């Protein structure tokens, strides 16, 4: 009949809905997505930096230097280390680790370390060096060996023990993390044998440490066919301190130690993920995100530049309107 | 809706107006058509993108978790640390759920007061000299060219050039 | 009232009008009375409880306060899980504390809102053949039946049918 | 503006009206000026005076951070502290800042809304005694007094007693 | 003169009022009350099961044996436990718990103990098993006993203290909680006395636990008619793992031990009656029976609670501004 | 004709607020909820100043090094100062235990009184004079000692003989108290200052339990000490009692504190001056009335709600659209 103007709006062929306050199930023009859910189910280099597979050895078994861990043995610089959740090589003489989670802890803050000889076997006056072995410690290639990193001292074949004394001053800047032990055998009879007769101790200090410990001998369920104990201990010796180590009997001295180098986060993943050759800007344990979303599904767990990580399903934000296209029938 | 024009008093959308979110559908003798009204369209997707910017700008912290490992002497640190992470993950998860919710619910809100408000004027224009049809539409008492058309959509319309056409268009019907 | 219309030009609400939320009244030859407009009060019970049921989920989680037992040499890390405690706490009552204002506020409008389209949706109806008092009101220039009446109401009223008889009463 | 009237239908406000938000300029034989609303002003200082104080005492509380010192077999407890002080202070912040993007956009609605039910509660006692200019402005058809400026003002304009010299007006022209 | 229709809202004789950011003391037709500030001031049965109510022991004297606590003696059932905070049977013999507080959370998780005989008397060999009891653990019944989970094992009549030893392998498929002590005696005659000459250990070890102590004599202010000391201990011995104990004087030996099953685990310290009723969501103050989604009765809870929240009242407004004529 | 008009409020006012949907807009009205101003400076809360340890860290002021002798006696504080550079703590090496523990005890303190707990004649047949050492010189004196603590040593013959002390806390107020193990570098040091023979230091209350030996070794040297000692507090609670025993290697109790019990410990730079506030953070004074601060997340005192925000500005007035003049 006559001109006709009308005022209206966008429809579309949206089938993406919302939810608001008060209503489900919208179905709007236009949305975006603010929650990411897809990962790429492996590890990739953080910073251009690849993380530390330990494989087979476990964090413990890495830094004592396990025999059968000599793929990892000396120097090493991480992003991110990554322990496999069924390592078989970790501690092969039975004992504590002592303060093991602060350690664990301290190593993933946690770039890098050099390896290097703290105390040389000639270190020690009147004592033998070269029967430190056990075959609950074999290589994979001697059925009888012993830690990289550590010194298991007996007695030499006069019956006596001398007090032995070690020194070494740290003149670097950069801490030096080492590693010692006192051991506890099944017997009487094993401590007559391997070390003097008489009380033994184990004493050492720095400017701001001290350490005294004495064999608690005693028979213990076995392990690896051993029923004696090694305590093992770990301390970090600041720039500019100096250790003194002094022994009666029973120690299991520092050989080799760690200069330091610490970060600048830090992360320990215990995972089976794969390993791979390519680069991430976020690293979770269950994957790596890439993406421009603002909240994550996957993770709360990761090192690197995350979205927040929620428990939502989904987080889309209406930009658009309410979509009521006409029905074409 | 709230302002009463989306899925209200104008019950549905156009599939055909490709160029905006807010429109105008004409039909003269010249032609028919779908035209967007660009002013309200643009303000609409700065006003609904700084929202969505302003939003990913507040959100953009991280709360950290942590791999850390507790002993069998450390279950009660251990829970606290549990109970701790949990608690500041159900805090943001609520926050980002209740905000979407919210905000869509206004976002919506939003769209609808610009049709209303698009109708509003035009409707303010014409006063009597166009006759309302119902669904947003409204019939003219006078011819209404192209030039006429241009002219609503742009705030300029001539009520007093077409008052004597109209009304005596109106008395004879 | 911020849409106007509930304690603003509609200056007061009918004790009468018992079966919704917003309603019509009417007078007329046959008599007066109250009636709900069951479509809006409808979508608005649904709004209502679907937003009071997004509230009630959201805040579905709990955080576990424990009283664990601490030692003489463990006032810091007890003193760290009470500041702890006491955290989630002060944050979880601001959050539903401001969360009920900001809703209350906006659960008024929205009646507001309701309340208003409804009366403009009459008027428009209605154009001419009625006048638009200051209160919500419509006094007809016509008879208006019961039919009428509840034509109104329905969305189906003629305004053509009336237009003559309404013209001629506007004109006396 | 989102109810359309602030720098919207209404292009400007009034530096000339001092004595409230919102208001009236009238102009007659017998002069002219800028007037405010009370009632409505009135009533938006205590809803946002209100909401100011809402805000405050919600925000009432504080959360405190602590100078224990941690040794270096506390790596984990003190990282633990740490964490969780960094991540109520990042609740917090978001908290505040959000809340005041969200209630500002809300306030300046409220105002946008005020001034546009003002302009509509005119509109309607007027009808067609007064012409709609542009920007919120109506011409009366009629000689309109300060009596009558005041009448349209406390809402009791007398429509039907210039219905006859408006519309002898309105269409002798 | 015209008929009319108009356009309005609902009203009603409520009086209930919510607040709103905008306005205080608003008078609405219809609302909803979201938190729950009443409670039962009792504690009921959670899930259809009762709680454990200590009533005169502590912890500390239930799992160790104190000779006033059995009555607890058996086996346990939990869903929760009560300890009455003037409680006054704990540990009887003057001493130290070590790691008590660390003790209390792994007992407060789990829901189920069974009590047996780890180590019998037998077990140690050329020494002396019934004389240790003391004045300081009065069962009601006689005034020299001892903790039934303990054995104080003292020299032989005929001297010396020798070597004992002792292994147990956990067989089983549940951890055990067990228990055990070190002697600090006053004196060198009281350790004498009751132990041979001769520097004296106490050591224990499993596949992944090691413990050495040596008595530390010195005269501590008495405590129940005591100046000496017994530190005391607990571990867990998991599945599959061998307990082995080696001793030449001072050793309070383990006797009975716990199979312990292992939810959210609770330790209300309250003096709440304990009455035969059900319910869902138990606090330390009192049962909260609701469908309110907020409570502001308190912060510890067992069972399905609202959240706690320092509010006196959320009440949202559902219906219309209430303005009746 | 006549013009009625509405309209809406305009002024002068270039206040911008930020808005969900609008970033830069001006408003007629506007309040600032946050505080970004300090005071560079310490004052006094609760009318109560703080104290200030000075060229003293904690340890020196508690332990009683000599040089630390300006802070002996009673003292009442509202907060501790700490200086970050202060050099006087431990001045012979060694371990105090659980450090961390005892600085958290003392910040939530308010008040000490120093008073003898054990008199050096507690201790029968050993030498209580003989200090002493050139670790821990006072300003007038090269060779001096803690003033809390007695070095106790062998009487001019030999032998060192059991000593035995006990002091019984009849006071409503809980004691805190130090003690020490001597630990020589050498069998010679040990044997000159103490008997031959296994020594121990062992102490017990009612709930307290204690026992150490000396772990005889040598040292990196440190002040010219290449010995080391350990040092120990704990907290006697009223009604509780402590019995003392040794036979050599104690370094005593002598002199402790009863104990007053937020607080705080603010380790600055920053001057004591003579003024008043209500609150303090550890970069200075808020004198204001705001809702939210910037300054600090540590202070004392009622104070604004910390965040990270550098404005919080929230619209009150409409949008300021005034009419363009030329
Ligand atoms: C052979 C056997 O089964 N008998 C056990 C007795 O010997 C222990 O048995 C194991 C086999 O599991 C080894 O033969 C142990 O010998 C070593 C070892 O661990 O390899 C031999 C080392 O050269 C020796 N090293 C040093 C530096 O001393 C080492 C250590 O001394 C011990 O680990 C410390 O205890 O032992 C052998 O000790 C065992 O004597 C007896 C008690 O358990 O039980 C037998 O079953
Ligand atoms: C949304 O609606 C669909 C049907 O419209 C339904 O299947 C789904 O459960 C609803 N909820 C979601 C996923 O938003
Ligand atoms: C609708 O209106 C007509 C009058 O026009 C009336 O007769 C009819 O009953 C109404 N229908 C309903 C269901 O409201
Ligand atoms: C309202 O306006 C009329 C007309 O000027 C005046 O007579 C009357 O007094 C006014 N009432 C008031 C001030 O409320
Ligand atoms: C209000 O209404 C409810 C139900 O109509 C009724 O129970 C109550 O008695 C009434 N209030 C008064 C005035 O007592
Ligand atoms: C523990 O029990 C198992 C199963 O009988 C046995 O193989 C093991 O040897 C026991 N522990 C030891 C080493 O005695
Ligand atoms: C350690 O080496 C530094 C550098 O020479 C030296 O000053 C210091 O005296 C040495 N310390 C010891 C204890 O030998």
């Amino acid at each position: 009949p006559g001109d006709k103007i009308c005022i209206g709006y966008h429809a579309n062929n949206s089938t993406t809905q919302v939810d608001t306050l008060l209503e489900k199930n919208v179905t709007v023009t236009h949305s975006v997505e603010l929650l990411e859910n897809q990962k790429e189910k492996r590890f990739c280099k953080i910073m251009n930096k690849a993380p530390l597979d330990l494989k087979d050895c476990t964090i413990e078994g890495w830094i004592l230097g396990n025999p059968k861990c000599d793929l990892l043995l000396g120097d090493q610089s991480w992003s991110y280390i990554v322990e496999r959740p069924n390592a078989q090589n970790g501690i092969c003489y039975p004992g504590v680790l002592n303060e093991l989670e602060e350690l664990k802890a301290f190593i993933g803050s946690g770039e890098r370390v050099e390896r290097f000889e703290m105390f040389p076997k000639s270190t020690w006056a009147g004592v033998d060096t070269s029967r430190g072995v056990t075959n609950a410690c074999p290589s994979y290639t001697i059925d009888s060996s012993f830690y990289r990193n550590l010194v298991w001292i007996v007695k030499t074949d006069s019956a006596t023990y001398p007090v032995i004394k070690g020194t070494y001053n740290n003149t670097g800047t950069q801490p030096i993390l080492y590693f010692w032990g006192v051991h506890h055998p099944l017997d009487t009879t094993v401590q007559d044998n391997l070390y003097g007769s008489g009380d033994k101790y184990v004493r050492m200090g720095t400017e701001s440490m001290n350490f005294a410990k004495s064999p608690e001998i005693a028979a213990r369920p076995a392990v690896n066919g051993q029923r004696s104990r090694i305590d093992y201990y770990w301390s970090v010796l600041r720039p500019g301190e100096t250790l003194n180590v002094e022994s009666n009997g029973n120690l299991i001295a520092p050989w080799y130690a760690y200069k330091f180098v610490s970060t600048n986060k830090g992360a320990v993943f215990k995972s089976d993920l794969p390993i791979e050759n390519c680069d991430a800007t976020c690293q979770t344990i269950t994957g790596v995100l890439r993406t421009n979303k603002t909240f994550q599904n996957v993770s709360p767990l990761w090192i690197g530049e995350c979205p927040k990580y929620v428990k939502s399903e989904s987080l889309r934000l209406a930009t658009g309107l309410r979509n009521v296209p006409q029905i074409a029938t | 809706g709230i302002f009463g024009a989306i899925a209200g008093f104008i019950e549905g959308g156009w599939t055909g107006m490709i160029d905006g979110w807010y429109g105008y559908h004409h039909e003269n003798s010249q032609g028919s058509g779908y035209a967007a009204d660009r002013e309200s369209t643009q303000k609409a997707i700065d006003g609904i993108t700084n929202k969505v910017n302003s939003i990913i700008n507040k959100m953009n912290t991280q709360f950290e978790a942590v791999d850390h490992e507790f002993s069998n002497l450390e279950r009660r640190i251990g829970n606290l640390n549990k109970r701790m992470e949990d608690g500041f993950l159900d805090v943001w998860t609520y926050n980002a759920e209740l905000l979407v919710l919210l905000e869509n619910e206004r976002t919506l809100d939003l769209h609808d007061a610009n049709v209303k408000n698009l109708y509003e004027k035009v409707k303010s224009q014409l006063r009597d000299n166009a006759n309302d049809l119902g669904n947003g539409c409204f019939e003219f008492w006078h011819k209404c060219d192209n030039e006429c058309m241009e002219s609503v959509k742009n705030g300029t319309y001539d009520y007093p050039k077409y008052q004597k056409e109209s009304k005596l268009n109106r008395q004879g019907i």
